[PDB]
RNA sequence: UACCUGGUUGAUCCUGCCAGUAGCAUAUGCUUGUCUCAAAGAUUAAGCCAUGCAUGUCUAAGUACGCACGGCCGGUACAGUGAAACUGCGAAUGGCUCAUUAAAUCAGUUAUGGUUCCUUUGGUCGCUCGUACUUGGAUAACUGUGGUAAUUCUAGAGCUAAUACAUGCCGACGGGCGCUGACCCCCUUCGCGGGGGGGAUGCGUGCAUUUAUCAGUGGUGACUCUAGAUAACCUCGGGCCGAUCGCACGCCGGCGGCGACGACCCAUUCGAACGUCUGCCCUAUCAACUUUCGAUGGUAGUCGCCGUGCCUACCAUGGUGACCACGGGUGACGGGGAAUCAGGGUUCGAUUCCGGAGAGGGAGCCUGAGAAACGGCUACCACAUCCAAGGAAGGCAGCAGGCGCGCAAAUU
RNA sequence: UUAAAGUUGCUGCAGUUAAAAAGCUCGUAGUUGGAUCUCUCUCGGCCGAAGCGUUUACUUUGAAAAAAUUAGAGUGUUCAAAGCAGGCCGCCUGGAUACCGCAGCUAGGAAUAAUGGAAUAGGACCGCGGUUCUAUUUUGUUG
RNA sequence: UCGCUACUACCGAUUGGAUGGUUUAGUGAGGCCCUCGGAUCGGCCCCGCCGGGGUGCCCUGGCGGAGCGCUGA
């Protein structure tokens, strides 16, 4: 029943204004369907025109992007960490735009050292289980030998990622506006937006 | 620091500032690229839009605004708010029965960038039509001429 | 109101129709197409009104019915589809073929042509763009498109349609010293040489014409029709050449032409 | 046709008002033979409403097993005409009225480079490499059995369709393009080494969607535009990639020609919406207002077709005011226009065209391209109809007509 | 309700005695204000671009301004008010045009009226030197 | 200065009654959105009575039943 009018307000001046008709319904609103982390329900609303708003209650998995790395892959959401308008959201865990996330690293741990062969987030230990030992330790042929220790020399890391990819949760910040298209995707943080939020969630507590 | 006094990541949003460098990149310069548009009806960018540091959403020359319409005029009253100013137009209107004049005014708030910085009240301003960018503001500061009883 | 209006008044039509005053409340309100309905001439009134064919808006529904009308090569029955500028009208039974073309006072005319001629007509590009894995086309104001045009078409230029195929054959392009028409205004239907556009960046360009006899006038840009590459008109033009009188010798013109009677 | 005339004193010249005079509009009186056009329940009561009508719809081309007719010929799936009912579409227009409403509506002028658009017209629709010579379950009309005082109320039982509801291939299809990449080959080097080709294996491939990154075919006055490339996503309340009908009939078991319905996306048309600039009557016995509860602005989002305090969180303390804000009034819907008029003016504009609003008063929705719809629904307040007292149904500021009101307005 | 009403007065009234100048003065806003000042650079085929100059008011032209109404052209509705028809012996016609304030676009004029332009010269025009950033052509391609 | 008949309006007891408009506080029909709920309606199973085909086993046709089976509406 809500209405996004602009006459139910005062004048600049400050002068009220008597209204010159009812609600009309193209001013319509419709309540926030606040975005939970759960598996996945979406409900589909009918909007102007005949067409399809994907209004999402729960979301679980949403694909991001390693920037400078050209990587984008689809991880699973765990938890809302600092969200810059308002932190009762933060405690109710709600999902919307810009809200910083924590996901899980593993599908980007495996691009790494799929296309780098460089050990990443592992225990100073190194505990390496086989089935990896033939993608960190393979057989490479005459040309590629060359090609896998050209990549190698700039497969360098900001040391602030290399500590999140100990603990295995990236940190991730939502671009696309989940009560309305019902994903969450986004972009991972890094370098100087990374140590501002870092910052930030430090100070918040 | 200098720029992100907000709550969130003051970033212009169209330039990538996290691109992988090599050492030649670290060691020589920390060069941030700057997003400027050319408004396409002679007026000038400032080189404050394109040596600067803040972060506008609605600047004219760095910002996701398009200037389209009428592009007026008006002298600069009070500048007490954040990032925008009170202008005020002065007309005739004509009454035709006495075949007179009278003195006629109205205010515009109006979106002043942070490239126009040293701008003291009382001299003329070149506004430009835009869409709404607050409840009242549907204007943008295009360039500033100062009044004659500067040096 | 609350969604669209279907119906339209008489007084409230186009003034270039010339519907009277007295026979009804309503007009033959155009149907949608390709043409702005107050650029446009419904097929009711060239049947009924100009052509004295019919006489009620039931014998067009019986002619058209017949399909016995083709509107640009295709038979149309609808009554109120909306014909405008450039376009070929061609009556088989009969054996005439007209095109609308306005005349010197800003109204549609009666323009019979020959079959020969009505194989082509011409159009104006209005906007030009690429998409779809890169294949450019064309919009007219016909809303024709015609993908893969010539890149030498640009926007404001004029193109020469096949009406049995729907392709270019060749264009004119938007220059001094062509040969346009005013298809809106006050010079509406007036043909001139193009002598100088002034631009207005910002608002709209200003195309001064000039006139077979010299009178000058101007039109923005957007009510330019070009017609001929230098001089020579690519289609037929009406009784009048497009040159408009002045009243006095309006006057004249009949004053002096009721004296060869007897 | 740029006009005056009687009235103050015993008489005079003035100020000055009363009175006449001429239109024009509402009423009304008396009178009224012909003929042509023509307004007409606006003012008071946006008061109240008996009765009837004002919105429906089938082509060759969605669904025919009604003998309801008739018709070949009687094994001939369906000859035909066709009520009904399902499906589609419309009912959002037109008509009526003027209660609201004073920078509001509206008019001119611009903007959407800040958005949606049924339809029409043009584009596109083997561009995707992965049972089909045809898929599945119901349901009306119909038959048959009932309830209730009562409604365009419906319940149960038995059949049967689809362009309703669903599910779902093949074909093009041979490939191509990017990642990978065992292996192989070639050149050079004594060799190491360096460089260059071919390549089986697996993965992903279109166009729409959502995010991120790169480079700079066509454009604008200016794009964060249009295209291109790369990595991924793609909503089970699913995004396109046709299980559809008709008419003439065929060409060498295949290959067919004209249409009708569809259809994502783009363009156009018809619009709508939200903005820009300028403009309106009376009042100061209305001079300060707005700001807890958004007032002005900034940041991040929520919502919404989208731009925005539209809304929420955190901030900043602003924004308008003798150039008359704010408040009140209006016998105010605004214009196009109408009366009068030397020139200037003054007053009217409910009223047939454009735009707004509203269907007794507020409020909320469903459906749909479009409605906050009232000849749609759900409430509440106000009236009010039937009733077997348990319930049921309402909305004339549509056309007629009635009552009431009134100085004041036509035919069920 | 309009004219008459120059009895609302901008045109265009009145204010000693007929109704009426504030007791006097200062004063912000408003309103009004004395003389004065005679188009060029980089390109295309001498002719067009692009720039102006300090900004305007004014004036003239242009284009854009719904139809109906109003003005007005044509036409023997039997005249007229109207209408958009008609006319000739199948043809020939018409369905014009003006007006459409203020605001906004455009182009010419430069009188009037506002406004700038250097006065502790961080002033104009010249060629001279320095400091910082930096174009992308130059070296048969290639770093 | 001082005598008769009536109207207009206000004060006007009566804490006379009835109804509007602004707000204080409390209450809150109905719709929509969310989280639940699950009356009912299928489907797939599993056995039992059994045919055919292929070769004790698989697929088919009629049913019947049970299960807090496990899914859809």
């Amino acid at each position: 029943g809500i209405s996004r009018d602009n006459w139910h307000k005062r004048r600049k001046t400050g002068g009220k204004r008597k209204p010159y008709h009812k609600k009309r319904k193209y001013e319509l609103g419709r309540p926030a369907a606040n975005t939970k982390i759960g598996p996945r329900r979406i409900h589909t609303v009918r909007v102007r025109g005949g067409n399809k708003k994907y209004r999402a209650l729960r979301l679980d998995v949403g694909n991001f992007s390693w920037g400078s790395e050209c990587c984008t892959r689809k991880t699973r959401i765990i938890d809302v960490v600092y969200n810059a308008s308002n932190n009762e959201l933060v405690r109710t865990k709600t999902l919307v735009k810009n809200c910083i996330v924590l996901i899980d690293s593993t599908p980007y741990r495996q691009w790494y050292e799929s296309h780098y062969a460089l050990p990443l987030g592992r225990k100073k230990g190194a505990k390496l289980t086989p089935e990896e030992e033939e993608i960190l330790n393979k057989k490479r042929s005459k040309k590629i030998q060359k090609k896998y220790d050209e990549r190698k020399k700039n497969a360098k890391i900001s040391s602030l990622l290399e500590e999140q990819f100990q603990q295995g949760k990236l940190l991730a910040c939502i671009a696309s506006r989940p009560g309305q298209c019902g994903r969450a995707d986004g972009y991972v943080l890094e370098g100087k937006e990374l140590e501002f939020y870092l910052r930030k969630i430090k100070a918040r507590k | 620091a200098d720029i992100q006094t907000e709550r969130a990541y003051q970033k212009q949003p169209t330039i990538f500032q996290n691109k992988k460098r090599v050492l030649l990149g670290e060691t020589g310069k920390e060069k941030l690229p700057r997003y400027y548009k050319n408004i396409g009806l002679g007026f000038k960018t400032p080189k404050e839009a394109i040596e600067g540091t803040y972060i506008d959403k609605k600047c004219p020359f760095t910002g996701n605004v398009s200037i389209r319409g009428r592009i007026l005029s008006g002298v600069v009253t009070k500048m007490k708010m954040q990032r925008t100013i009170v202008i005020r137009r002065d007309y005739l209107h004509y009454i035709r029965k006495y075949n007179r004049f009278e003195k006629r005014h109205k205010n515009m708030s109006v979106h002043l960038s942070p490239c126009f910085r040293d701008v003291q009240i009382g001299d003329i301003v070149t506004v430009g039509e835009c869409r709404p960018l607050s409840k009242t503001v549907r204007f943008n500061v295009l360039k500033v001429t100062k009044a004659a009883g500067t040096k | 109101a609350r969604g669209p209006k279907k119906h339209l008044k008489r007084v409230a039509a186009p003034k270039h129709w010339m519907l009277d005053k007295l026979t009804g409340v309503f007009a033959p309100r155009p149907s949608t197409g390709p043409h702005k309905l107050r650029e446009c001439l419904p097929l009711i009134i060239f049947l009924r009104n100009r052509l004295k064919y019919a006489l009620t808006g039931d014998e067009v529904k019986k002619i058209c019915m017949q399909r016995f009308i083709k509107i640009d090569g295709k038979v149309r029955t609808d009554i109120t589809y909306p014909a405008g500028f450039m376009d070929v009208i061609s009556i088989d039974k009969t054996g005439e073929n007209f095109r609308l073309i306005y005349d010197t006072k800003g109204r549609f005319a009666v323009h019979r042509i020959t079959p020969e001629e009505a194989k082509y007509k011409l159009c104006k590009v209005r906007k030009i763009f690429v998409g779809t894995k890169g294949i450019p086309h064309l919009v007219t104001h016909d809303a024709r498109t015609i993908r893969y045009p010539d890149p030498l078409i640009k926007v404001n230029d004029t193109i020469q349609i096949d009406l049995e195929t729907g392709k270019i054959t060749d264009f004119i392009k938007f220059d001094t010293g062509n040969l346009c028409m005013v298809t809106g205004g006050a010079n509406l239907g007036r043909i001139g040489v193009i002598t100088n556009r002034e631009r207005h960046p910002g608002s709209f360009d200003v195309v001064h014409v000039k006139d077979a006899n010299g009178n000058s006038f101007a039109t923005r840009l957007s009510n330019i029709f070009v017609i001929g590459k230098g001089n020579k008109p690519w289609i037929s033009l009406p009784r009048g050449k497009g040159i408009r009188l002045t009243i006095a010798e309006e006057r004249d013109k009949r004053l002096a032409a009721k004296q060869s009677s007897g």
